């Protein structure tokens, strides 16, 4: 990971980048900010290209569609908590999801959105914005504190709060036992296993395939071939109150890469600054990382975006 | 004529940001609430710690005195308010009903009702003696930042992140006025003037405005300070010169001439946002309180 470029938010006394994703027009990166703005930057020059007002509170997370026509944003406390934006010619809101604090596109045909409100998953149609489904069963819930509902690679299954759902039947098919307080788990890109905190479960059998202690409290993302996994550990203290939560960046100061087939470790990278987000481009040539240089972490938040060459 | 407030005492003791300071109506005490979940009582003239009042489960956003100085009400992030007997320090009632954090509270002049405002976008009116909710007002489409009774208790004013101030009939709960100007940035604070004729409102565009709410007219604008993020309390200073008083996100207390709208003083000393100020009821004394990187309360005294 050779450093290629660095830049901070233009105009602003304290740089407020909070999250990032490469846009379809490569060389340009989309970043959310702590003031609910979506901004476009040239990742090589550091030149701000555009700014759009998306939310009345800090952007927490975002996801562009693969075809570059749509964008999902999630905010912090203001409603709508998530929104869907059109990126063709003019930028504007197509739909809003007022109570979902997290949203993802469906994965195969990106024709739906899955939002999360606490323990509950919502599936929406991208065209109409209609809620197509609610997935929640209080007798199976694990009540994961940072639950995130997610589609599998073919969109026929959903993982929500540690419960595996069959979409077409809106039926829960399996409940994975609870072994941590926060992380609810993601699908592996191969479609045949799930990664729930430190537990790797086989969807063929529900046998435990791997214990990976390094993944505790981690979020993960895969390179586009599905051969490498990035993971970074959330900063936690559940005994933190509301004020103490804001004092922290989302992640610690290191991320790890793992072989995606057997979870063996590849690299451990410590950028010596706490991490807000990271992403790769579709070709996995570049890694973008939002790094806080603030002396007291997110207390005096002051983030830069670093572009690294993926070797 | 300008005041000459000068620093007399600094009150340390809270272990997290101080959210609200309030002089008792009899002038003897200062009450302070804190993110540390505690209410502390101090001597209003000597600044000496008197006692700690405890019972909330999470941070406290606001506290308020009953007219006779014997009770307090607090509003908490734990989604309740509590009514306290000041002498004993005991919790007389817990008011339960809000579905999220309670940010603002006040007794009415008669002291038989409490009004509360919440992140859940409602205003609620409570029976002081039963501890029960009398009315739930669907007051706003965004979090409520302040609630206040007028001088005869017949009206409530509320302010909200939806950009609106609203006036309510205490008895019926009917909305009687919606104040909005040329824009609607979040309204972060509001209260009635002591004569009941005006409304003083802060918006998160670094601006305070004095409204004739009956006429629906903005009469005075006060600027020069920094207020774009926090819900800073503000006051009419009426014991000497006629001022407007407010904290500021540059860590200063600002004082304006009410009529001319010019800044007449800025009080330096705090090391974080000055989120709360209070004007003593009979003497030219100001209390100020600051957030997490400061944690102290300051007492200032002026000759006019």
């Amino acid at each position: 990971f050779r450093p290629i470029s660095v830049f901070r938010e233009a105009n602003e006394d304290e740089s407020g980048f909070t999250c990032c994703a490469f846009s379809a027009r490569e060389r340009f990166l989309m970043l959310g900010t702590c003031t609910g703005q979506l901004k476009l930057y040239n990742v090589f020059s550091g030149q701000e290209e555009a700014s759009y007002n998306c939310h009345n509170s800090a952007i927490t997370h975002l996801e562009p569609s693969r075809d570059g026509s749509l964008l999902l944003t999630s905010a912090t406390w203001s409603q709508p908590l998530s929104a869907l934006w059109g990126m063709k010619s003019v930028f504007d809101m197509k739909h809003s999801f007022t109570e979902d604090h997290y949203v993802e596109f469906s994965k195969h045909s990106q024709d739906r959105v899955i939002g999360t409100k606490g323990d509950i998953a919502h599936i929406y149609d991208i065209q109409t914005g209609n809620k197509l489904l609610t997935l929640f069963n209080p007798d199976l819930a694990n009540n994961y504190k940072r639950n995130c509902a997610t589609f599998n690679p073919t969109d026929d299954l959903v993982l929500n709060d540690g419960v595996l759902w069959d979409v077409r039947s809106a039926q829960a098919i399996h409940k994975f036992d609870k072994f941590n307080m926060n992380i609810s788990g993601v699908f592996h890109p191969n479609g045949l296993e799930v990664i729930i905190n430190t537990e790797i479960w086989d969807l063929r059998t529900f046998h435990l395939l791997h214990t990976v202690p390094a993944l505790d409290q981690c979020r993960v993302v895969f390179n586009h071939t599905g051969t490498v996994m990035y993971g970074a550990m959330l900063q936690a203290d559940d005994e933190d109150d509301l004020m103490e939560e804001r004092m922290k960046s989302p992640f610690g100061s290191s991320f790890r890469t793992f072989n995606a087939t057997d979870y063996k470790p590849i690299a451990t990278i410590d950028v010596k600054r706490n991490i807000f987000d990271l992403c790769t481009d579709t070709k996995d040539c570049y890694l973008a990382v939002i790094e806080n240089q603030g002396s007291m972490d997110a207390l005096n938040m002051d983030t830069v975006c670093r572009l690294y060459e993926v070797g | 004529v300008k005041p000459n407030y000068a620093l007399k005492f600094t009150l340390a003791g809270h272990t997290k940001a101080v959210s609200s300071v309030k002089f008792s109506p009899n002038g003897e005490w200062l009450a302070s609430s804190s993110a540390d979940k505690l209410i502390k009582i101090w001597g209003a003239y000597d600044g000496k710690f008197e006692k700690t009042i405890s019972g909330h489960k999470l941070g406290i956003s606001d506290v308020a005195w009953s007219s006779d100085s014997n009770l307090l009400v607090s509003a908490s992030d734990d989604k309740t308010l509590k009514i306290w007997d000041v002498s004993s320090g005991k919790c007389l009632k817990t008011l339960k009903g809000h579905s999220n954090y309670v940010f603002c509270c006040n007794f009415n002049p008669q002291s038989n009702l409490i009004v509360s405002g919440s992140f859940d976008e409602s205003v609620r009116i409570w029976d002081v003696k039963t501890g029960k909710c009398l009315k739930t007002l669907p007051a706003h489409s965004d979090p409520v930042s302040a609630v206040h009774f007028n001088r005869d208790g017949s009206l409530i004013v509320s302010s909200s992140y939806d950009g609106l101030c609203r006036i309510w009939d205490t008895a019926s709960g009917q909305c009687l006025k919606t104040l909005i100007d040329d824009d609607n940035p979040p309204v972060s604070f509001v209260k009635f003037s002591p004569n009941g004729k005006y409304i003083l409102a802060a918006t998160l565009d670094n601006t305070l405005k004095l409204w004739d709410y009956s006429k629906g007219k903005c009469l005075k604008t006060y600027t020069g300070h920094k207020n774009e993020k926090y819900c800073i309390f503000a006051n009419f200073s009426v014991t000497g010169g006629k001022w407007i008083v407010s904290g500021s996100e540059d860590n200063l207390v600002y004082i304006w001439n009410l009529q001319t709208k010019e800044i007449v003083q800025k009080l330096q000393g705090h090391t974080d946002v000055v989120i709360s100020t209070a004007c003593h009821p009979t003497e030219n004394i100001i209390a100020s309180a600051a957030l997490e990187n400061d944690k102290t309360i300051k007492l200032w005294k002026s000759d006019c």
